[PDB]
Protein backbone atom coordinates (compact mmCIF):
# COMPACT_ATOMS: atom_id res chain seq x y z
CA UNK A 1 0.00 0.00 0.00
CA UNK A 2 2.53 2.31 0.90
CA UNK A 3 4.49 1.66 -2.68
CA UNK A 4 0.90 1.68 -4.48
CA UNK A 5 1.74 -1.58 -6.61
CA UNK A 6 -1.54 -3.07 -5.32
CA UNK A 7 -2.39 -4.95 -7.91
CA UNK A 8 0.35 -7.48 -9.58
CA UNK A 9 1.97 -10.88 -9.93
CA UNK A 10 5.05 -10.75 -8.12
CA UNK A 11 5.98 -9.07 -5.23
CA UNK A 12 9.55 -9.47 -3.97
CA UNK A 13 9.96 -8.57 0.03
CA UNK A 14 13.09 -8.19 2.24
CA UNK A 15 13.23 -6.90 5.78
CA UNK A 16 15.96 -7.00 8.80
CA UNK A 17 14.25 -7.19 12.13
CA UNK A 18 15.51 -5.42 15.20
CA UNK A 19 16.94 -6.39 18.58
CA UNK A 20 19.35 -8.18 19.73
CA UNK A 21 19.36 -10.69 16.42
CA UNK A 22 20.29 -10.07 13.21
CA UNK A 23 17.44 -11.38 11.24
CA UNK A 24 16.30 -10.66 7.93
CA UNK A 25 14.16 -12.08 5.63
CA UNK A 26 13.07 -12.72 2.21
CA UNK A 27 9.29 -12.75 0.84
CA UNK A 28 7.45 -13.04 -2.47
CA UNK A 29 3.61 -12.89 -1.95
CA UNK A 30 0.90 -13.77 -4.98
CA UNK A 31 -2.46 -14.57 -5.24
CA UNK A 32 -2.91 -16.58 -8.74
CA UNK A 33 -6.47 -17.99 -9.39
CA UNK A 34 -5.45 -19.09 -13.05
CA UNK A 35 -8.68 -19.59 -14.78
CA UNK A 36 -10.37 -20.67 -18.23
CA UNK A 37 -13.49 -18.96 -19.86
CA UNK A 38 -14.64 -22.43 -21.56
CA UNK A 39 -14.92 -25.19 -18.51
CA UNK A 40 -16.17 -27.59 -21.63
CA UNK A 41 -13.68 -26.71 -23.97
CA UNK A 42 -11.39 -29.31 -23.03
CA UNK A 43 -12.16 -32.69 -22.75
CA UNK A 44 -10.11 -34.98 -20.39
CA UNK A 45 -10.10 -38.44 -20.63
CA UNK A 46 -8.85 -41.12 -18.11
CA UNK A 47 -7.19 -44.30 -20.72
CA UNK A 48 -6.93 -47.77 -19.39
CA UNK B 1 -23.32 -3.72 -0.42
CA UNK B 2 -19.06 -3.57 -0.18
CA UNK B 3 -18.51 -6.02 -2.25
CA UNK B 4 -17.15 -4.23 -5.20
CA UNK B 5 -17.10 -7.44 -7.41
CA UNK B 6 -15.69 -7.54 -11.25
CA UNK B 7 -16.84 -9.44 -13.99
CA UNK B 8 -14.65 -11.08 -16.85
CA UNK B 9 -15.70 -12.62 -19.70
CA UNK B 10 -18.78 -15.06 -20.16
CA UNK B 11 -18.27 -18.20 -22.02
CA UNK B 12 -20.81 -18.33 -24.93
CA UNK B 13 -22.08 -22.28 -25.34
CA UNK B 14 -22.64 -21.80 -28.93
CA UNK B 15 -25.02 -24.57 -30.32
CA UNK B 16 -23.77 -27.29 -33.03
CA UNK B 17 -25.67 -26.38 -36.03
CA UNK B 18 -25.11 -26.99 -39.82
CA UNK B 19 -27.10 -27.48 -42.45
CA UNK B 20 -25.47 -29.26 -45.24
CA UNK B 21 -28.36 -29.93 -47.28
CA UNK B 22 -30.04 -26.85 -47.59
CA UNK B 23 -26.96 -25.43 -49.19
CA UNK B 24 -26.17 -28.44 -51.13
CA UNK B 25 -29.07 -30.06 -52.24
CA UNK B 26 -32.00 -27.05 -52.46
CA UNK B 27 -30.81 -24.25 -54.54
CA UNK B 28 -34.02 -23.39 -55.50
CA UNK B 29 -36.11 -21.58 -53.27
CA UNK B 30 -40.08 -21.14 -54.29
CA UNK B 31 -42.85 -19.12 -52.63
CA UNK B 32 -46.51 -20.01 -52.76
CA UNK B 33 -49.01 -17.40 -53.77
CA UNK B 34 -51.71 -20.92 -54.26
CA UNK B 35 -52.74 -23.09 -51.65
CA UNK B 36 -51.53 -25.47 -53.24
CA UNK B 37 -48.56 -27.18 -54.95
CA UNK B 38 -48.06 -29.98 -57.80
CA UNK B 39 -45.35 -32.13 -58.88
CA UNK B 40 -45.03 -34.13 -62.25
CA UNK B 41 -42.90 -36.93 -63.51
CA UNK B 42 -43.22 -38.15 -66.84
CA UNK B 43 -42.27 -41.67 -67.16
CA UNK B 44 -40.23 -41.78 -70.16
CA UNK B 45 -39.94 -45.63 -71.84
CA UNK B 46 -39.82 -45.44 -75.55
CA UNK B 47 -39.91 -48.86 -77.16
CA UNK C 1 -33.28 -24.05 -62.27
CA UNK C 2 -32.69 -21.94 -59.42
CA UNK C 3 -32.01 -17.98 -59.08
CA UNK C 4 -28.89 -17.27 -57.66
CA UNK C 5 -28.13 -14.24 -55.92
CA UNK C 6 -24.61 -12.63 -55.81
CA UNK C 7 -23.47 -9.29 -53.73
CA UNK C 8 -21.98 -6.94 -55.58
CA UNK C 9 -20.21 -3.22 -54.26
CA UNK C 10 -20.98 -0.07 -55.77
CA UNK C 11 -17.57 0.83 -55.95
CA UNK C 12 -14.32 -0.83 -56.02
CA UNK C 13 -11.76 -0.40 -53.18
CA UNK C 14 -9.60 2.06 -55.37
CA UNK C 15 -12.79 4.17 -56.24
CA UNK C 16 -13.84 2.55 -59.42
CA UNK C 17 -17.47 2.32 -59.89
CA UNK C 18 -18.44 -1.02 -59.81
CA UNK C 19 -22.05 -0.76 -59.92
CA UNK C 20 -24.14 2.59 -61.52
CA UNK C 21 -27.27 3.08 -60.07
CA UNK C 22 -29.41 5.85 -61.64
CA UNK C 23 -33.01 7.04 -60.94
CA UNK C 24 -34.73 10.07 -59.50
CA UNK C 25 -36.01 9.61 -56.08
CA UNK C 26 -39.17 11.96 -54.72
CA UNK C 27 -38.54 12.28 -50.91
CA UNK C 28 -35.98 11.83 -48.68
CA UNK C 29 -35.10 7.63 -48.07
CA UNK C 30 -36.41 6.50 -51.35
CA UNK C 31 -34.68 3.09 -52.48
CA UNK C 32 -35.56 2.67 -55.61
CA UNK C 33 -37.04 4.70 -58.79
CA UNK C 34 -40.55 4.35 -59.39
CA UNK C 35 -41.90 4.34 -63.25
CA UNK C 36 -44.17 6.67 -64.06
CA UNK C 37 -46.82 4.53 -65.32
CA UNK C 38 -48.20 4.22 -62.18
CA UNK C 39 -50.67 6.72 -61.53
CA UNK C 40 -52.53 5.51 -65.34
CA UNK C 41 -52.04 1.69 -64.62
CA UNK C 42 -55.88 1.34 -64.16
CA UNK C 43 -56.97 3.70 -66.63
CA UNK C 44 -54.77 2.45 -69.86
CA UNK C 45 -56.13 -1.24 -68.55
CA UNK C 46 -59.41 -0.38 -68.72
CA UNK C 47 -59.36 1.73 -71.78
CA UNK C 48 -57.90 -1.66 -73.68
CA UNK C 49 -61.16 -3.37 -72.40
CA UNK C 50 -63.13 -0.61 -73.71
CA UNK C 51 -61.59 -0.60 -77.35
CA UNK C 52 -61.60 -4.69 -77.26
CA UNK C 53 -65.62 -4.88 -75.93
Amino acid sequence: QREGINASARYPKNWVTTGDPAREFTMIQSAPLMLLADPDEFVSVQLA
Amino acid sequence: MYTTAQLLAANEQKFKFDPLFLRLFFRESYPFTTEKVYLSQIPGLVN
Amino acid sequence: MPQKWTWIPRELPGGRASFIHVFEPVEDGQTRGANVFYSVMEQMKMLDTLQNT
